[PDB]
This record gives structure tokens, C-alpha cells and sequence, in this order.
RNA sequence: GGGCUCUGUGGCGCAAUGGAUAGCGCAUUGGACUUCUAUAGAGCA
RNA sequence: AUUCAAAGGUUGUGGGUUCGAAUCCCACCAGAGUCGG
């Protein structure tokens, strides 16, 4: 089972198969925040570890799909194993890649060995007619990503307040996690949206292929919604097309929806 | 309703300066809080200079012809004037006719009897061929300019070439802008903005469309489109005060991607006004001369395109 | 104008309001001569303190129903579902799911025109 | 309880080398046009299929570096800082501070060197992963991780950015007499007029870095940089926007160099930028 | 050169004067008329380079003419008595005026260039003062202004007849400032200087009832294109109109009764044939030559000042912004305003010392620090 | 002025290598937008 | 409401090792930091 890391109210996952798996079997998408190990100059893309919103991690909790941990802290009496362990390895690790270089440049020589003799014949040659006329550096170290030593974290409680949970009992936590909760469980996919000036963007698929078809609202059923953000919204959603959704939370438990579009 | 050197005065209507040229005073009545004035003159004396207020009907100026558009082409052979109608407008008009008829009570069938009479000032219907015979006056729909309250108190007051009726009963800008402030609880605030900007002589409009406040044009609607949208805000010489919308940093990102996709320019204005001042020293108009204005811009920086801010050809 | 058969109609329907029942004027005159619909009546929703337009685009069509606001007003998404309820309520057909039209209407008399459905709607695949 | 957390993929020898060996090209995020509609039978699951196992192959990728282009370094906790353990490289001339003959950098740049793989960097002679690193530099103390986010993402593109120290710095009247703009009453303000006093509200957004542009690289003294190009406040998204006194504070503090306002969404950088403007009474047509 | 003129009855002697030269003639048999003026017995009076002398004749005469002259005939072509018929007609108004307390009619001479405006104001002056009358002289013609300098608004009130060569004297005669020699470079002035001087004379009739039974005769521009007839119905209408005669191209009738009230009498004429082309340089010199006769007299009788005016002593503003001494003033004009007491012209400039020197019809000091200065200069 | 360390690759920020093919991003130029707002302009799942 | 492609080179200059140099070595220009005078 999948195992989320939560410093100081966010979430974050490390591994690369689990993120295959939330996105594959879940329906959760995430963003990753990282950079690439390949491609460190650039904005473009990016990659672990990826981030997830407080709704996801609590949803992703709930559904028993994840655990979220406290992050945890060196423990000061596993260290000295833990000293020689890596003196060993990196000894052992050294040692071992002068065997295939050596046989990977054999094999880099003999693919090309034709000519390496004819160029030198035709060196000493010409000098023939010429006269008749007068380690460290090189071995290889790998950057991990996610930490490579197990460790043991306490499970964090996500229904009560606390230090690395801040999230609990505020009132916007409630309100988007229930529109969260109620859309994921009609089959969509979901991300933020701020650039789009709302708080969801509703797929009907994986948004790698498909475009998004709504951005949502979350408005309290009781708040007072001032006309001119209405129409604001309406003119962006569609420049972009898109409809405008309204999600309110009711007190039977059941979210309601209403949709804006401009009309003439 | 003075600031101006022709006729500085309140309500006198016993008009007496002596070395002037021609002033001619415009006329407003005030139906159900909307000012509407109903005068040719008076419409296309507004409208040509400065392009004040809205038509009723059209969309940029009152020039709602009740001809049909279509059927221009129809029979422009023939040498007529502006009125051809098709036959079941008129008949509509003559239902909300028939309406008044009732209203008055004459009976059924003394009105057919009436009227039929009446379709032997005055319009011409139209009608195989289909021809066309005049006709009588079914309903009067002439224009009405409609101002809006910004637009008709600088009118009256920062330029007095406007008066305002209310029941027959000439107004005054200190009522005036009780008023006003009673009926839109936010009349100050974009009064002042509006006043502020027309003065730099630039063109004040509605922002509706694009859920702003006000949107500028550099010499009106008709010659040049609009460069800026203004949003309007008021506030403490120490900076404390409440907000007309508050603004999150979800609407002030649609405002600027919506702005960026009609070529415009988002500017939030600040209305500052002293510590020292009451909410009785802020009932009198002439509390403008000591309040602040102050503009802002706001723009989306792009991370990638200022990278190098030398490069142009 | 003020004497048109339609304002004093509108006057009888005991709502309350001189700023509701001018917009509401408004609308029908942007509606019935810009628009050309056809059929155009007013009903007054007491329950809500609402002067609503019934109408038909062109002849041989469903009923659709638009409510004239002002921009000074504000709405909540309880009195959005109000609205929808008393609308589907009004027209009758339960099979359409409930919609309405908010015409937001300006000082000057400048209308903007939106339409609030029930549920979900695909942005331009009609 | 206490759940033991699952740790690590370690490169082999054989796949260390094929790590080295790697190309330079991205994938492309989305083969052609994306769809609208999902109801489909073949075609939209196999691009679907493709389009993912291409992501699943660039997350699972390690950082392999040799260990000469590597510059060793030691995270000092108590102090603050990491330490360099060897002379340092091409980014000595934008990034770092030397103090008592040793070459030091801040919490950040340290991460960000880490994440580009041009240092090495050690806690109680064990080295760090970019997890701990992570949990280690980006406490609340040393730098948060709006901050470093927004770090990052700049310094990406080419510029410079160092840490803000405080100690751094027509109309109807139909009257042929047109002068008659006399009718402004209404005074304009400034920005900086009166922020001096506004400073005593000491409190809420701060600077925090500034910002060279891409052309200040080949030729920026670190000791002599002269005056930025911008300067950066770092809040979130979901934060309340800044006040009237908040920004004339700011652009009084920052001076005459410009202000902006990077918002980070959950994982997305956005940059704003507000300016005092004084539109032109021209408009003499 | 001494020749013999018979001028029977209904006919016209015409007759101008050659560059330079001098011409004298005296009425020895009978009498003549000269532009409505009866000449005095034997009369030897004399003639300048450049002046019309078109004299038609009531009772014929014998006439004597020594010295050269640039054209000088006899002539059957004359339309002059339709001139008297006009006149005649509004004779009646004349005492019509005083009959049901009613005040007096005012004509215009309306027409373009060559057309003979002030020969029917000679006329109808001079029969004006001949019957009695007493008639208003508007000249409004800023390109060759007699009533003063031209770029000028100008009234007289006709005491007596014109004189044979110089005209009505001068007492206490209106001016008013244009600046200007063509309205074409500004309407505005040429707007409140009709209303200005209508609303004047409006006073000094209504005060002097002489004007106001005996009528008034303006002279207007010669322009027919632009906002001159747009400028001539302005006046019209100011002007308390009355009757409106057409100088020979109909055109002229056509637009006047097209826009003009119902009351407006608009009758035609072809003019005299007395009408001499007179281009560019005639109009050009005869300004320069009012000038002249502003300020040094008929046969040099005006004997001016000439010395320095301080700039600590006048303020001028340009027909509206006063303009900073500059050395583009010498030669111009400047007009006293209190009205107008008289005008002045520039000769030098005084820099350090900051005095400009002027000649002046009157000695000093100015009676006002009011002048507005010309557009046009003489040296 | 003298010593020591580091750096120099496409307009700019940068990769690469026992030592065996000089390519990534931004900017630029072009297309398609099932794009939108209207010859434009703007495009940030 | 985005998505794709093309073009773009004095590898600071010279020499050396090498069958083969952006890559390894030397010298010389240009720049930054530090020690210090
Ligand atoms: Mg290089
Ligand atoms: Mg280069
Ligand atoms: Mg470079
Ligand atoms: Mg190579
Ligand atoms: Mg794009
Ligand atoms: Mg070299």
C-alpha cells in the first residue's frame, strides 16, 4: 500500500510507481514539482517528487488507498551501521565499474580497430617519405531522489488539529473537500485552477489527452455571490470554452450543481 | 452646480450673466430613479459631443429606426420615406392599442367601428403582390436618451448645462446628490472616479461586459476603442476602510486574462480621503477638493519573455 | 412611454419595487422589438418578490423564462436553486432539466443576457 | 503504532553507465491535438496507453554525475550554511559568499546546486539524498518551500537571484473657450508618498530577493552588482491580496527598482506586478 | 488734353484716371450727379491715378475734361435708374417708417467681386442725405475697407453728401477690429463683429431715432464661396433686413430667396457697365493707400508723431493671447481701444532700452494702454 | 602593481565526452488551431 | 485551449600528445573571487 510523506501540512510522494499507480488505479494526478534529472535547465517539464493537495491526501486516506506518515527524523543510534554500510557499498561499487569499462573500451577498440591501424599506417608512412625528403573522476556516483535506507514513521491522524495538520476543522478544507469528494466519485478528473480564476478544473479523462470541460466554484450555499466576478467568469470561461460550474455543499449531505454560460 | 464660468448658480432659473455668447440649458426628467431626456435637440446635442449617456433601444446611439432592416431591400425601387413595416408588428401594436381602448372603457364593438376608421403622425403598412396603404398612429415610441446618474450629476454639477425634474420640481445638488447616494449606495465613490477621469478629457463608459467598473476611451466609442478598465476603490488617509468587491487573487487573474484577450489594460483605482473628515463633512459634493486619487497597473509578468529586455531587431 | 400597457401591467402585479419592475421593462422592450421574440408575458413570483418574463424566441418553440436583475443586487446559491425550482414550476415540463435566463441590467439601460442550467453542461458541442 | 516506510532504487554498475549514456531530447507531452469528448474504442485508449507509459519512463530517472565534476560540500545546521569541501565552479560567480577564507552558500542555492547535480552535499559524513535535503534545508528557519519554488524556477531560465539584505539601498458646452480643464479638483498621490511613515505597520509581505536578468551573467560582480532589475515578494495563492498601505510600503523599502508579486498554486508559478501610472491628460481631439 | 462731353439725358460718362497723372474736370452747362452727389457750379475739382468716375447724368450737361485719361466716353448702356427704381420703391418705407411708428429699412448690396457694392452705397447714401435722410454706413468688407484701414469694421453717420473726390467727413466714426484682411482665416470675429455693431446701432437708433427712420446702408464682403453666404445670412437676419439686391449673377437670388424669411425682398440687378476689373495689385495698392489716407491726410494734411512708446506703458493682446514683444512687429498696425480712438504703425525696435517707436495721428499719451496690433504690414 | 583559485560551447542560460555522431530550453520564423475574440489581436492542462 | 516543426557554431587564440581532441598538457589574452600590498 502507498505511503504519503506530510512535512508540515503538505504532502508529497517520492516514488515513481507509486505515483502509476494513484494515477492508474485512483484517478489522482498530482503535479510534480521536482526538476528533471535529465533536463535541469528548462520549465517545461519537471519531475519528482509530486505534490499533492490536502484534499487528495485526505481523500486518498479515507478511501484506505494511502498512509499518511509524519516525516521522519534521523534516529542518531543507527548510524554507525549505517557509516561502514556506505563505506562498504561505495568501496564495493567503485571497484566494480573498472571491470566492464575495461571490457566496454576492448570493445570500443575492436569495432574500429581497421581503422586505427590504417590511419597509423598512413602516419608513419607519410613520416617515411617525410624523412626520405627532410581513477576519481572517471567513477560514477548516483543522486538518489527518495531516500535509500528504510526507515519507521508514526501514521498521522488527519481528523484531529494538529502540527503537521493544520488542515483539519478550517472551513475552506471542508467546503472543497466535499465538492473534491463529490465529483471524484462521479468519475472525473480534477486539478487546480487559479490561472482560470476558480478552484477545480473538471476532466472527462486523463488530462494528458483530453481537455478540461469545466472549471468549478466552491461557493458556501448561504454566501453571497457579487454579480460582476459572475460575469467575469462567464467572458473567461468562454474564451477558453468552458463552462462554469457552481458547487455547493447542502446540509442533507448531497453537493448541488448549477452550470453558467453566456447566452444571447 | 457651478465649476464653470457661465452659470455658476444653484437653482436660479432667471438665467442673468450679461457678455456671453449662446448657453442654452438641456432638460432631464426623473422617472423611477433613471434619468431620460425625450428632446431631438436635446439627444443629438448629448451625443454628438462627448457621446453622454445611451440610447434606450439600439446598442451605441438612439437610432432605433421601427423600420425594418431587411426588408430595406425590399422595395427601395419605389421613391417613399423611412416608414415600411411588415403587417403583424402593426397588428401587435394594434392589440396594446385595443389594451388602451378597453382601458378606457369603450366597449368592443364601438373601438373596431373606431378604428377601423382609423386605419383608412401617421405611418404607412404594408400588405400574389404585396402592397402598401397608410395608416394612422397606433402607439407613440418616439426616443429617449437615458443618463446615467455619474453622467447626468456631472452634467449638472461640474459643467450646469443639465436639470434634472422630479415631479416638475427642479432638483439641486446637495438633494441631488442625497439622492443619488440613497438610490445607488455607491454613488460616490464612482462619481468621483468618473469626474476624476473625464477631466483628463478622456471617455468614461460602463464596464458591464467585462465585470469591471468603467472602461476609457481615448476620444469615444465611434473614433477609437477602449485602452483602459478601471475598477474603483475608497479608503483612509491611514488606509483603513472597507471594499466595494473584495478581491481575491482569483478574480484579479480572470480580470487580467480577460483583458489581455481584448487588448486592454487593468487599472485599480484608489480613492484616499482624510482621517479628519466626517460622514456629515462627506454629505456636501464640494468634499472632492480634498481627496486623493491614485492609479495602478496591473500587468502579468511573464518569466520567459523578460529574460532579456535588450533584444528587439 | 411610462403609460405603455406593459408598465402599468407590470405596476398591478403587487411586487414592491420601482427598480425591479423598470428593468423588468427594460428587458421586455430589449426582448419584444430588438430580438424579436414573439409572445412575451410578465408573472410575478411573490414567494421570492420576483417579476419574471415569460416568453417564446419564435412561434412554434418551448417557453423559456429570463429574470431581469440589476447589477447593485447579489444572489446566493440557495436563492439561484429558488429560482430554478419556481421557474420549473412555472412552465411546467418537468422533462427539460430546470434553466432560466439572469438578464443583468445597467444604469443606462445596458443588458447582459446569461443562462443558468441544472446540472452539467459541455461548453460548445450544443 | 509505527509503519516502516519502504526506501530507495539503487543504480547498479551496468545501469549507472547506461544512466551516463543518456540523450538529451524530451518527450513530447501530448502526441498532436488532445481530444474532447471520451467515447472512443481504440484509438483514444492506445494513444492514451502510449502517453503514459512515456511519463512512467522520465519520472524513473536517476541522477548519475562523476566524481570529479562533483564539488564536495558539509550542511553546518548550527551556523547555517553549507560549506564547500573544494574549490568551487562556474557557479561561484553568481551564487555564494566567502567568510573567514571558506566558500559558503545559503540553504537554497545549496538545494538547488544539489537538485542540478553540481555539488555533493554531506550531513555527519553521510550523504544526502534530495528527500532529506529536502526535509533538511526547508524548514522554517532557513527557507520555505514557496520560496525555493520560486527560486528554482527562475534560476532555471538564467537569472540571477540573490538575497534581498535590507541594507541593500468636445463636451456640449458649445462655448469656444477651451483651456476649461480647470475643473480638476480631485489631487493625484504617488506610491512612495508617504511610505516613510507607513514603515511603523512593519508587518505581513516582505522582500525577499532580488533579481538580474540574463544579460548580467557573463559580466555580474558579485562584490559590485550595482542595481537590479526587480525585486520579489513570495506569497500563495489562496492568501489575501496586498493592501493600499502594504504596497506603498513595499515600493517605498525596494526604492526605484520594481516590484513583483510571485504567487505559487499549489505547484504553479505566477508573477504580477503592480505600477503607479498617471494617465496622460492629452487627449486634445 | 482738353476735350468736350456731351452727356445727354439717360446717360453715363465713364471715365478713370491714367498712372500718376492728374485729372480735372467742373461742371459748366447744366448739372450732373456723381454717385448720387450733385456737383456744384463750375466746380474745378480734380481727379488721382486709379479712381472710377462713373457720372451719370439727370438733365444732361456739357462737361469739360483736361488731362489724359485711362478710359473716358460716352455711353447708352446704363441700368442706373433701376438703381433710383430701388430706391424709389423703398422711398416709400422712407416715410412709411414714421407713419405707424415702425423703423427704417436697411438694404444690402449683396455680390461678389466687380460688381459695384459701394457705388450703390454712393448712391443710395448721398439720395439718402439728399431727401432728408440720414442714413447708417456698415462696411464690413475687410479687404478694401474705406470706412477705415482694410482689415477693419467700420459706421458711418452721413451728415451731408459725399464730396466729389474725398467723401463724407468723419465724426465720431465707428471702428471696430478685425485685423485681418480676408474672413476666410477667421470666422468668429467676423460672427460677434455683426452682432456687435448691429446691437451698437441697435442702441444709437433706438436712442437717435434719426437712424431709425432714415434707415441704413451696409456694404458687405464679396464672397460667394465658402462661409460667406452662410456669414451673409447671419448678418442678413442680424441686421434687422429688409430688402437684399443681387449684383448680376443669380445664383445669387436663387440660394437668397432659398434662404432667406419670407419677409426679405431679394430683387436682382445687372450691374452698370461702369465695373472694372481691378486684380491683385489694384486692391493691393489701395490698402496700402488707405493706409495712407489713415494717416497722412488727403493731400498730406495728417501730420504724425513720430517717438518711442514703453513697453511699461501698453499691453496688446492678439486677436486670444497678448503676444511678447518680438521683432516681428515692426510695420504693423495698433489700435487704440477705449471703441477705437485711432490707430498707430511701428517703424523700430528698442531692445535694452524696451520701447518701440510709432507714428500716431495723435500726440501724447495714448488715451488707453488698449491696442491690438495688425496682421498686414506698411512701410 | 605581485601571488593563488575558478571560468570561457548557437542571440542568451546551458549539455556532451576512455578521446570516436557538437544538441536542450528561452527568444525568432512558419504551420494547424475541431481555438477564441473580432486585415488584425490574444492564447497560461 | 492549446499543439507541432525549422533555422541557428571562430567549442577564447596558438602550439603539443594522439590513428583520432569541446574533452588531455603547456603558453598567451579576457573576466570573477581571494590573499594581501
Ligand atoms: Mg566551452
Ligand atoms: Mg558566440
Ligand atoms: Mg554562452
Ligand atoms: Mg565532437
Ligand atoms: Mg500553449
Ligand atoms: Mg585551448
Amino acid at each position: 500500500m502507498l505511503v504519503v510523506e506530510v512535512a508540515n501540512g503538505r504532502s508529497l510522494v517520492w516514488g515513481a510507481e507509486a505515483v502509476q499507480a494513484l494515477r492508474e488505479r485512483l484517478g489522482v494526478g498530482g503535479r510534480t514539482v521536482g526538476a528533471l534529472p535529465r533536463g535541469p535547465r528548462q520549465n517545461s517539464r519537471l519531475g519528482l517528487p509530486l505534490l499533492l493537495m490536502p484534499e487528495e491526501a485526505r481523500l486518498l486516506a479515507e478511501i484506505g488507498a494511502v498512509t499518511l506518515v509524519s516525516a521522519p527524523r534521523p534516529d542518531s543510534r543507527h548510524h554507525s551501521l549505517a557509516l561502514t554500510s556506505f563505506k562498504r557499498q561505495q568501496e564495493e561499487s567503485f571497484q566494480e565499474q573498472s571491470a566492464l569499462a575495461a571490457e566496454a573500451r576492448e570493445t570500443r577498440r575492436q569495432e574500429l580497430l581497421e581503422k586505427i591501424t590504417e590511419g597509423q599506417a598512413a602516419k608513419k608512412q607519410k613520416l617515411e617519405q617525410a624523412s626520405g625528403a627532410s581513477p576519481r573522476s572517471a567513477l560514477l556516483v548516483q543522486l538518489a531522489t527518495a531516500r535509500p535506507r528504510p526507515v519507521k514513521a508514526r501514521p498521522l491522524d488527519w481528523r484531529v488539529q494538529s502540527k503537521d495538520w493544520p488542515h483539519a476543522g478550517r472551513p475552506a478544507h471542508e467546503l472543497r473537500y466535499s465538492i473534491y469528494r463529490d465529483l471524484w466519485e462521479r468519475g472525473f478528473f480534477l486539478s487546480a485552477a487559479g490561472k482560470f480564476g476558480g478552484d477545480f478544473l473538471v476532466y472527462p479523462g486523463d488530462p494528458l489527452r483530453f481537455h478540461a470541460h469545466y472549471i468549478a466554484q466552491c461557493w458556501a450555499p448561504e454566501d453571497t455571490i457579487p454579480l460582476q466576478d459572475l460575469v467575469a467568469a462567464g467572458r473567461l470561461g468562454t474564451s477558453v470554452r468552458k463552462t462554469l460550474l457552481l458547487c455547493s455543499p447542502q446540509p442533507d449531505g448531497k453537493v448541488v450543481y448549477t452550470s453558467l454560460q453566456w447566452a444571447s | 452646480v457651478y465649476e464653470t464660468y457661465e452659470s455658476p448658480l444653484p437653482i436660479p432659473f432667471g438665467q442673468d450673466h450679461g457678455p456671453l455668447k449662446e448657453f442654452k440649458i438641456f432638460r432631464a426628467e426623473m422617472i423611477n430613479n433613471n434619468v431620460i431626456v425625450r428632446n431631438a435637440e436635446d439627444i443629438e446635442q448629448l451625443y454628438g459631443k462627448g457621446y453622454f449617456g445611451k440610447g434606450i433601444l439600439s446598442r451605441s446611439r438612439p437610432s432605433f429606426t421601427i423600420s425594418d432592416p431587411k426588408l430595406v431591400a425590399k422595395w427601395k425601387d419605389m421613391k417613399t420615406n423611412m416608414p415600411i413595416i411588415t403587417s403583424k408588428r402593426y397588428q401587435h401594436s394594434v392589440e396594446w392599442a385595443a389594451e388602451l381602448m378597453r382601458r378606457q372603457g369603450q366597449d368592443e364593438s364601438t373601438v373596431r367601428r373606431i378604428l377601423k376608421d382609423y386605419t383608412k403622425e401617421y405611418v404607412l403598412v404594408e400588405e400574389q403582390r404585396n402592397r402598401l396603404i397608410c395608416r394612422r398612429n397606433p402607439y407613440r415610441i418616439f426616443e429617449y436618451l437615458q443618463l446615467s446618474l455619474e453622467e447626468a450629476f456631472f452634467l449638472v454639477y461640474a459643467l450646469g448645462c443639465l436639470s434634472i425634474y422630479y415631479e416638475k420640481e427642479p432638483l439641486t445638488i446637495v438633494k441631488l446628490w442625497k439622492a443619488f447616494t440613497v438610490v445607488q449606495p455607491t454613488f460616490r465613490t464612482t462619481y468621483m472616479a468618473y469626474h476624476y477621469f473625464r477631466s483628463k478629457g478622456w471617455v468614461p463608459k460602463v464596464g458591464l461586459k467585462y465585470g469591471t467598473d468603467l472602461l476609457l476611451y481615448r476620444k469615444g466609442p465611434p473614433f477609437y476603442h477602449a485602452s483602459y478598465s478601471v475598477i474603483i476603490e475608497l479608503v483612509d488617509d491611514h488606509f483603513e476602510g472597507s471594499l466595494r468587491r473584495p478581491l481575491s487573487w482569483k478574480s484579479l487573474a480572470a480580470l487580467s486574462r480577460v483583458s489581455v484577450n481584448v487588448s486592454k489594460e487593468l487599472m485599480l483605482c484608489y480613492l484616499i480621503k482624510p482621517s479628519t473628515m466626517t460622514d456629515k463633512e462627506m454629505e456636501s459634493p464640494e468634499c472632492m477638493k480634498r481627496i486623493k486619487v491614485q492609479e495602478v497597473i496591473l500587468s502579468r509578468w511573464v518569466s520567459s519573455r523578460e529574460r532579456s529586455d535588450q533584444d528587439d531587431l | 412611454m411610462g403609460t405603455h400597457p406593459k408598465y402599468l401591467e407590470m405596476m398591478e402585479l403587487d411586487i414592491g419595487d420601482a427598480t425591479q419592475v423598470y428593468v423588468a421593462f427594460l428587458v421586455y422592450l430589449d426582448l419584444m422589438e430588438s430580438k424579436s421574440w414573439h409572445e412575451v408575458n410578465c408573472v410575478g413570483l411573490p414567494e421570492l418578490q420576483l417579476i419574471c418574463l415569460v416568453g417564446t424566441e419564435i412561434e412554434g418553440e418551448g417557453l423559456q423564462t429570463v429574470v431581469p436583475t440589476p447589477i447593485t443586487a447579489s444572489l446566493s446559491h440557495n436563492r439561484i436553486r429558488e429560482i430554478l425550482k419556481a421557474s420549473r414550476k412555472l412552465q411546467g415540463d418537468p422533462d427539460l432539466p430546470m434553466s432560466f435566463t439572469l438578464a443583468i441590467v445597467e444604469s443606462d439601460s445596458t443588458i447582459v443576457y446569461y443562462k443558468l442550467t441544472d446540472g452539467f453542461m459541455l461548453p460548445d458541442p450544443q | 503504532a509505527a509503519v516502516e516506510v519502504p526506501a530507495g532504487r539503487v543504480l547498479s554498475a551496468r545501469e549507472l553507465f547506461a544512466a551516463r549514456s543518456r540523450s538529451q531530447k524530451l518527450p513530447q507531452r501530448s502526441h498532436g491535438p488532445k481530444d474532447f469528448l471520451p467515447d472512443g474504442s481504440a484509438a483514444q485508449a492506445e494513444r492514451l496507453r502510449r502517453c503514459r507509459e512515456e511519463l512512467w519512463q522520465l519520472l524513473a530517472e536517476q541522477r548519475v554525475e562523476r566524481l570529479g565534476s562533483l564539488v564536495a560540500a558539509e550542511w553546518r545546521p548550527e551556523e547555517g550554511f553549507v560549506e564547500l569541501k573544494s574549490p568551487a565552479g562556474k557557479f561561484w560567480q553568481t551564487m555564494g559568499f566567502s567568510e573567514q577564507g571558506r566558500q559558503r552558500l545559503h540553504p537554497e542555492e545549496a538545494l538547488y546546486l544539489l537538485e542540478c547535480g553540481s555539488i555533493h552535499l554531506f550531513h555527519q559524513d553521510l550523504p544526502l539524498s534530495i528527500q532529506e535535503a529536502y526535509q533538511l534545508l526547508l524548514t522554517d528557519h532557513t527557507v520555505t518551500f514557496l520560496q525555493y519554488q520560486v527560486f528554482s524556477h527562475l534560476k532555471r531560465l538564467g537569472y540571477v537571484v540573490r538575497r534581498f539584505q535590507p541594507s541593500s539601498v468636445p463636451g456640449q458646452a458649445s462655448s469656444p473657450a477651451v483651456v476649461l480643464q480647470h475643473i480638476s479638483v480631485l489631487q493625484t498621490t504617488h506610491l512612495p508618498d508617504g511610505g516613510a511613515r507607513l514603515l511603523e505597520k512593519s508587518g505581513g509581505l516582505e522582500i525577499i530577493f532580488d533579481v538580474y536578468q540574463a544579460d548580467a551573467v557573463a559580466t555580474f560582480r558579485k562584490n559590485n552588482p550595482g542595481k537590479p532589475y526587480a525585486r520579489m515578494c513570495i506569497s500563495g495563492f489562496d492568501e489575501p491580496v496586498p493592501d493600499l498601505c502594504s504596497l506603498k510600503r513595499l515600493s517605498y523599502q525596494s526604492g526605484d527598482v520594481p516590484l513583483i508579486f510571485a504567487l505559487v498554486d499549489h505547484g504553479d508559478i505566477s508573477f504580477y506586478s503592480f505600477r503607479d501610472f498617471t494617465l496622460p491628460q492629452d487627449v486634445g481631439h | 488734353p482738353t476735350t468736350k462731353f456731351e452727356l445727354e439725358r439717360e446717360t453715363e460718362l465713364r471715365f478713370e484716371v491714367e498712372a500718376s497723372q492728374s485729372v480735372q474736370l467742373e461742371l459748366l452747362t447744366g448739372m450732373a450727379e456723381i454717385f448720387g452727389t450733385e456737383l456744384t457750379r463750375n466746380k474745378k475739382f480734380t481727379f488721382d491715378a486709379g479712381a472710377k468716375v462713373a457720372v451719370f447724368t439727370w438733365h444732361g450737361c456739357s462737361v469739360q475734361l483736361s488731362g489724359r485719361t485711362e478710359v473716358a466716353y460716352v455711353s447708352k448702356d446704363t441700368p442706373m435708374l433701376l438703381y433710383l427704381n430701388t430706391h424709389t420703391a423703398l422711398e416709400q418705407m422712407r416715410r412709411q417708417a414714421e407713419k405707424e411708428e415702425e423703423r427704417g429699412p436697411r438694404v444690402m448690396v449683396v455680390g461678389p467681386t466687380d460688381v459695384g457694392k459701394s457705388t450703390v452705397c454712393r448712391l443710395l447714401l448721398n439720395y439718402a442725405v439728399r431727401l432728408g435722410r440720414r442714413p447708417t454706413y456698415v462696411e464690413l468688407d475687410v479687404g478694401q475697407g474705406s470706412v477705415s484701414i482694410p482689415g477693419t469694421m467700420g459706421a458711418l453717420y452721413i451728415e451731408r453728401p459725399a464730396d466729389v473726390e474725398e467723401g463724407f467727413s468723419i465724426q465720431a466714426p465707428l471702428v471696430y477690429h478685425f485685423g485681418s484682411t480676408t474672413p476666410g482665416t477667421n470666422i468668429k470675429l467676423y460672427n460677434k463683429i455683426t452682432s456687435r455693431l448691429a446691437d451698437v446701432f441697435n442702441q444709437r437708433c433706438e436712442v437717435n431715432r434719426r437712424a431709425s427712420v432714415s434707415g441704413c446702408v451696409i456694404n458687405t464682403c464679396g464672397w460667394v464661396k465658402g462661409s460667406g453666404y452662410q456669414a451673409l445670412v447671419h448678418a442678413a437676419s442680424a441686421f434687422e433686413v429688409d430688402v437684399v439686391v443681387v449684383l448680376d449673377q443669380e445664383r445669387l437670388y436663387n440660394e437668397l430667396k432659398r434662404d432667406l424669411p419670407h419677409f426679405v425682398r431679394t430683387v436682382l440687378l445687372p450691374k452698370s457697365g461702369g465695373v472694372v476689373e481691378r486684380s491683385k495689385d489694384f486692391r493691393r495698392e489701395c490698402r496700402d493707400e488707405r493706409i495712407r489716407e489713415y494717416f497722412y491726410g488727403f493731400r498730406g494734411c495728417f501730420y504724425p508723431h513720430a517717438f518711442n512708446v514703453k513697453f511699461s506703458d501698453v499691453k496688446i493682446y492678439k486677436v486670444l493671447v497678448p503676444v511678447t514683444p518680438g521683432r516681428d512687429m515692426v510695420h504693423h498696425l495698433l489700435s487704440v481701444s477705449t471703441s477705437v480712438a485711432g490707430f498707430i504703425v511701428v517703424t523700430s525696435v528698442d531692445l535694452e532700452h524696451q520701447v518701440f517707436t510709432v507714428l500716431s495721428p495723435a500726440p501724447r499719451p495714448l488715451p488707453k494702454n488698449f491696442l491690438l496690433i495688425m496682421d498686414i504690414r506698411f512701410m
